[PDB]
C-alpha cells in the first residue's frame, strides 16, 4: 500500500488519523497533503498552504473535536486544520514560539483540545482551543539548547515528556498551586541531542518511555508505580549505525517502532529478562 | 539540526505502520505481523462456524491449574453430550434408609416412601405422606400399621378401627360395656340402607348388656332392633320370680298362677304393639295356658285372637285352633 | 242304692256347665259366673281398639316389685310419646377428653374431632381421623401442628414440610448443604410450570453453593437456572489470582495480561453458547480490554461481534462501535 | 240354654262332647239321645237303642278316635256307639260285669282308646278297643260289696281312683311285672257308700280328688308329689242337706261342681288357707 510521490520534496513526517484510514503528510515544499486510503488506492484530496518553512510534524485530533489538524514548521508557527462542510481550511495559528517548532502532538481526549507543542527556542507551550475562539497558552522554559520533542502519557495526574538539545529527558506534571507543569523527573544518559521521546499508551501497571538521540542509542525508561524510579534501559548494547530520529509504540502490545538515518525501520519488543529482542 | 530523511514511522489503529519511503517523497503503510500478537483464527471461525471442539482441544493442553481443567472438562462435556443431558447426568442419584425416603418423595415416588417409613417404625411421617396421595390403597396400609401397635389397647383407639375399617362386630365385642350408647350409634352409620345387618348387631349388643347385667338397657336395644323372642327371653327369666312374690303377698297357688299369666301377657301384648316383624317355644307355651284360662272364661272371640298370634306348625295350636272353632259356632 | 233324682252336673270346654234339670227331664247348660275368674274385658277392647291405654292405668297400680314397675312405667313412656321417639331419647348422649373424640366421630361430626385431639396433644389419633375425611382444611391443621412439633428438625421433617405446604425457600436455606440434590428435584417439582420463580430459587440455592465453597455444584445450578451474571462473578473474582500465576509461569506483564483476557474471553464465549439469556460492569469492561486487543491484531470482524454482544447504552461501547465501523470501512 | 222334655223318664247322666257343643243324654227308658246344641236351639239326632235296663252314664271319647261314645247300665253291659257317614250304630259290646256297670270313662287320648269300668260285682276293668275287632280286658277285684265311681288320672304313670260301697276311695296305679293294676293308697274317711270319684285335670303341682258320699260329705284328697302322704280335706264342715251323688272339676280353675241329692248345685273354690269356699 505505497502511496509513490506524493511531494515533489523530502518528506518530514506521514501520520494516519484515529481510524487508520485518513493520511497526512508534510514536507520542505512547505505544504500539507491530504490522502484518503482503502485498498491499494490513493486519493489526493487537498494541499494545505500557508506555513513559510518546512514543514516537520503533524497530529489528528480526535474525530469528537470534529476532523482537525496540527502542523508545526521551520517558520515558528503551528497552524490547525480542520475538513468541516467538506473543504478544508486554516482555522488557527499558535505564534507564541520565537524559533523553529519541531513538535506537535494533541493530549488525550479525555482531557479536551489540548496541543503539546515543543520548540528551538528552548520552550514549550501548552494550548487550549477554547470554544470560544480565544487561546491562554501556557508556556515553559525546558530545555537548554532547544526543545526537540514532547509526548503525552496515557489519560489516567497530566503528564507530559519532553526531549531537547540540553542531551536530557524530562517529565512534567500540572499542578493546582502552580497552575502550570512542574519539573517532576529529569532521566539522564543520552550524550548528544534527544530527537523523539514516545511514552506508551499501555495500561498495564508499569509505564514504558523510548528516548531516541544523536548518539545513536535508544533508551526504553520504566515506572514500576506512580513515584519513585525511573530505570534506564539501553534498547540494545551496540550503537545504531547511524542518528535515530523516531519511536512510536503500538496500540497495545507495547511494541517499538524505531526510524534511523539509515532509512531502516526496527521493531523491537520485550523478553522475559526485562531486555529487547526483535519483532 | 533540522531536517533529514527519516523513514518517520508511526504506529495507527489496527496494527498498521506507516512510514516514509526510502526515497523520501512517498509513503508506505503496512500491517506488520508482530510475533507474541497474532489474530485468533480459532475464535473467528469457531463463533462463526459454532464449532468450539477445535476451540476445546486448544484449551485442554494450554491449561494452567486444576480449577481450570475442570471447566475446560466441563466444556468438553458440554460440547459432547449437550447441555441438557448433561444437567439429567449431574443432578441424578446414585443414617441412609431416612435418605432413602427422602429420595422417594423429591423423586415423586409416593408410593414405596410408604413402605420404607413402616419398615423402619416411622409411622408418623408415613402419615404425613399419605395425607396428600389421594390414591387409596396406600393409606389402608398407614391404617393398619397404626392398628396394628395402638389398635386395640384404649376405647377411642377401638372406636378409630371400626370406623376406618367399618366393621362393628370387634366394637360390640370387645369395648367398654358402659360405652354402649356409641356401640349402638355406631351400628346405625355402618348399616343406614342394610335393615338385616343392623339388627343382627343391635341383638349382639343387646344380648351383651343382659349377658353383662344391663337388663333396662338391653331392652332398649331388642326394641330397636324389633325382637319379640329377646324381649320374652328376659322375661321368661324372671317369670318364676315373679310368680313367688304373688304367691307371698297373700294369695292362693292358682290365684298366683292366674294372675302371673295375665300380668305376663298384658304387658308382651302391650310391647307387641310398638314393634315391627314369633318362634320362642317357651313363649309358645305360655301363650297356651293362657288360651286355656281365655276358654274357661267363655271369651272364645280372645281366644281366637292370641291363637292367631302363633305359628300354625304345632300339633296342639293346630288342634286348639279347632277346638274354639267348633266350640264357638 | 239305684236310681235316684240328681242335678249330675258336668263341666264341659267353655266354662259350660252341664246339669239336670229339678223335674229329672231335661237339660240345662249354663255359663257359671266363677268369682276371681273373668273374661278380660280390658284386653279384648285394647287388642281392637289398639288402645292399650286403659290397661296401663290397671297394671300400673297393680304393680308387684321393682323391675316390673320399670316395664309398665316403660309401656307408658311408649304408648304416650310413641315407639319412635323413646328410642331417640334413650340411645342420646348428655379421660373424658378421649371420650369426647370418641362422641364427635360416632355422630358424624369430623370437625370437632380434629380439633379437640390436637389441643390435647394426640397427634396420631387426629391423623387416622384426618386420613379418610377428603375434606381439605382441617388436613391442612393437622400437618401445621405436626410441624409445630417436629418441624425444623432433621432433614427427611425438613423434607416433609417443602412438600406439604409447597413452599421451598426454607428448604434452600436451612437444609444440610451437601443434599443439594434433593433441593434440585423440589424446585423442578413445585415449579414444572414457572419458569421465574425457579430460575430465582436455584439461583438462591447457587448463591448459597458459592457461599460455602461448592463452586463446581453452583455453577451446576447456574447453568441450569440460566444466568451469566453469577458464573461471569465468579470467574471475575478469580481473575487476578488467575492473572498473577501466568506471572510465576515465566511470562511478562502484557504477556500474563494478554494471555489471561484471550483465556477468560474464550472460555466465557464457548460457555455462552450452551445457556440461555448481560449488564455485569465488570464483565462489560473486561470485554472493553479485549476489544482494544483484538482491533490491535487488526482483526476488526471479531471485535465488532464483541461489540454487539454488550448493551448500547454506554457512552465508550458506542463510540467504540463508531471506531471500528468507520475504521474497516 | 234348656232342652226341657228330652226323656219321658227321669234322665240319670247329661254329658257334653270335648267341644262342649255335642249333648250325650241317658234315662231309665234304656236309652241315649245325642243332642246338636247351638245357641238357644236344640236338635234330636238320634235315640239309640240297646240296653236291657237303665242307663247310668255316659263318656264322649277323643274326638281323634272318631265321634265315639261309651254307655253303661244295670243290664251289666257297656256298649260303644260311633256316628259314621252320618248314622250312629253300636259297635262294641263290653259284657264281663255280672253286676250294674255304675260307671264309665275314657282315659286321656294319651293312652289310646282305654275304658274305665266300674261294677257292683266289685270288679274295675279295663278295656282297650283294639283296631283289629278283639279285646283282652283287664279284670281286678277292688271293693266289697260294689264299686260306683272309677276315674282317670291326669297324664303324667297311669292312675285311677275308686270309689265303693265299702266306703273307701282307692288309688291304683299300673304295674309292668304285674300286667295290671296295683292298689296305690286306700283313703279312708267316709262312713257310707261312695257315690262318685273325680280327678282333677290341673296340671299344677299338686294332686286334687273329690270323693263325693251317701255319708253327706265330700273330701277332696291333695298329693304335694309323687309318693307321700294323701292329705283328707272336707269341703265343709257341716253334713249337706241330702246324699251327695256327683263332682266334676273345671277344665282349668280347679272349681268343683258339686251334685246333691237335694236337687242344688253348689260350686266351689280354694283359699289361702287351704279351706273352700262357694264361688
Amino acid at each position: 500500500v505505497v502511496i509513490a510521490n506524493a511531494h515533489n520534496e523530502l518528506i518530514h513526517d506521514a501520520v494516519l488519523d484515529y481510524y487508520g484510514k485518513r493520511l497526512a503528510t508534510c514536507s520542505s515544499d512547505k505544504t500539507i497533503k491530504i490522502f484518503e486510503v482503502e485498498g491499494e488506492t490513493h486519493k489526493l484530496i487537498d494541499t494545505l498552504t500557508g506555513h513559510e518553512g518546512p514543514v516537520w510534524r503533524v497530529d489528528w485530533a480526535h474525530p469528537k473535536f470534529g476532523t482537525i489538524l496540527a502542523s508545526c514548521s521551520y517558520d515558528g508557527k503551528v497552524l490547525i486544520w480542520k475538513e468541516e462542510n467538506g473543504r478544508w481550511s486554516q482555522i488557527a495559528v499558535h505564534a507564541v514560539h520565537s524559533a523553529s517548532v519541531n513538535s506537535v502532538q494533541w493530549a488525550p481526549h479525555e482531557y479536551g483540545p489540548l496541543l503539546l507543542v515543543a520548540s528551538s527556542d528552548g520552550k514549550v507551550s501548552v494550548v487550549e482551543f477554547k470554544e470560544n475562539g480565544t487561546t491562554s497558552p501556557i508556556i515553559i522554559d525546558a530545555h537548554a539548547i532547544g526543545v526537540n520533542s514532547a509526548s503525552w502519557a496515557p489519560a489516567t495526574s497530566r503528564k507530559f515528556v519532553t526531549g531537547g538539545a540540553d542531551n536530557l529527558v524530562k517529565i512534567w506534571k500540572y499542578n493546582s498551586d502552580a497552575q502550570t507543569y512542574v519539573l517532576e523527573s529529569t532521566l539522564e544518559g543520552h550524550s548528544d541531542w534527544v530527537r523523539d521521546v514516545a511514552w506508551s499508551p499501555t495500561v498495564l501497571l508499569r509505564s514504558y518511555l523510548a528516548s531516541v538521540s544523536q548518539d545513536r542509542t535508544c533508551i526504553i525508561w520504566t515506572q514500576d508505580n506512580e513515584q519513585g524510579p525511573w530505570k534506564k534501559t539501553l534498547l540494545k548494547e551496540e550503537k545504531f549505525p547511524d542518528v535515530l530520529w523516531r519511536a512510536s509504540w503500538s496500540l497495545s502490545g507495547n511494541v517499538l517502532a524505531l526510524s534511523g538515518g539509515d532509512n531502516k525501520v526496527t521493531l523491537w519488543k520485550e523478553n522475559l529478562e526485562g531486555k529487547w529482542e526483535p519483532a | 539540526w533540522y531536517g533529514e530523511p527519516s523513514p518517520a514511522a508511526h504506529w495507527a489503529f489496527g496494527g498498521k505502520l506507516v512510514q516514509i519511503t526510502p526515497d523520501g517523497k512517498g509513503v508506505s503503510i503496512t500491517n506488520p505481523k508482530i510475533s507474541g500478537l497474532e489474530s485468533n483464527t480459532t475464535l473467528s471461525e469457531a463463533l462463526k462456524t459454532k464449532d468450539f471442539k477445535p476451540l476445546i482441544n486448544q484449551r485442554l493442553v494450554k491449561v494452567i491449574d486444576d480449577v481450570n481443567e475442570e471447566d475446560w472438562n466441563l466444556l468438553e462435556k458440554l460440547s459432547m453430550d449437550g447441555t441438557e443431558e448433561f444437567l439429567k447426568e449431574a443432578l441424578a442419584f446414585d443414617g441412609n434408609i431416612e435418605q432413602t425416603i427422602s429420595k422417594n418423595l423429591v423423586s415423586g415416588n409416593i408410593k414405596s416412601a410408604v413402605k420404607n417409613s413402616l419398615e423402619n417404625d416411622l409411622l408418623m411421617e408415613a402419615m404425613v405422606i399419605a395425607l396428600d396421595s389421594n390414591n387409596e390403597r396406600l393409606k389402608e396400609s398407614v391404617k393398619n400399621a397404626y392398628f396394628a401397635k395402638y389398635g386395640s389397647k384404649s376405647s377411642l383407639s377401638r372406636i378409630l378401627y371400626s370406623i376406618s375399617k367399618r366393621e362393628v362386630d370387634d366394637l360390640v365385642e370387645n369395648l367398654d360395656v358402659s360405652q354402649w350408647k356409641f356401640i349402638s350409634k355406631a351400628i346405625q352409620n355402618l348399616y343406614p340402607n342394610d335393615i338385616a345387618q343392623r339388627n343382627e348387631m343391635l341383638i349382639k349388643l343387646g344380648d351383651r348388656l343382659k349377658e353383662n347385667g344391663h337388663r333396662q338397657d338391653s331392652l332398649t336395644l331388642y326394641l330397636a332392633a324389633g325382637s319379640l323372642d329377646k324381649v320374652a327371653s328376659i322375661w321368661l327369666s324372671e317369670f318364676p320370680d315373679l310368680e313367688d312374690k304373688l304367691k307371698k303377698d297373700n294369695k292362693t297357688i292358682y290365684e298366683a298362677h292366674s294372675e302371673c299369666l295375665t300380668e305376663f301377657i298384658e304387658r308382651f301384648t302391650v310391647f307387641s304393639n310398638f314393634i315391627n316383624g314369633i318362634n320362642n317355644e317357651q313363649l309358645i307355651a305360655k301363650f297356651l295356658e293362657f288360651i286355656n284360662l281365655t276358654t274357661s272364661t267363655g271369651n272364645f272371640e280372645l281366644a281366637t285372637e292370641f291363637l292367631n298370634s302363633l305359628p300354625s306348625d304345632n300339633e296342639e295350636v293346630k288342634t286348639e285352633k279347632a277346638r274354639v272353632l267348633i266350640a264357638s259356632g
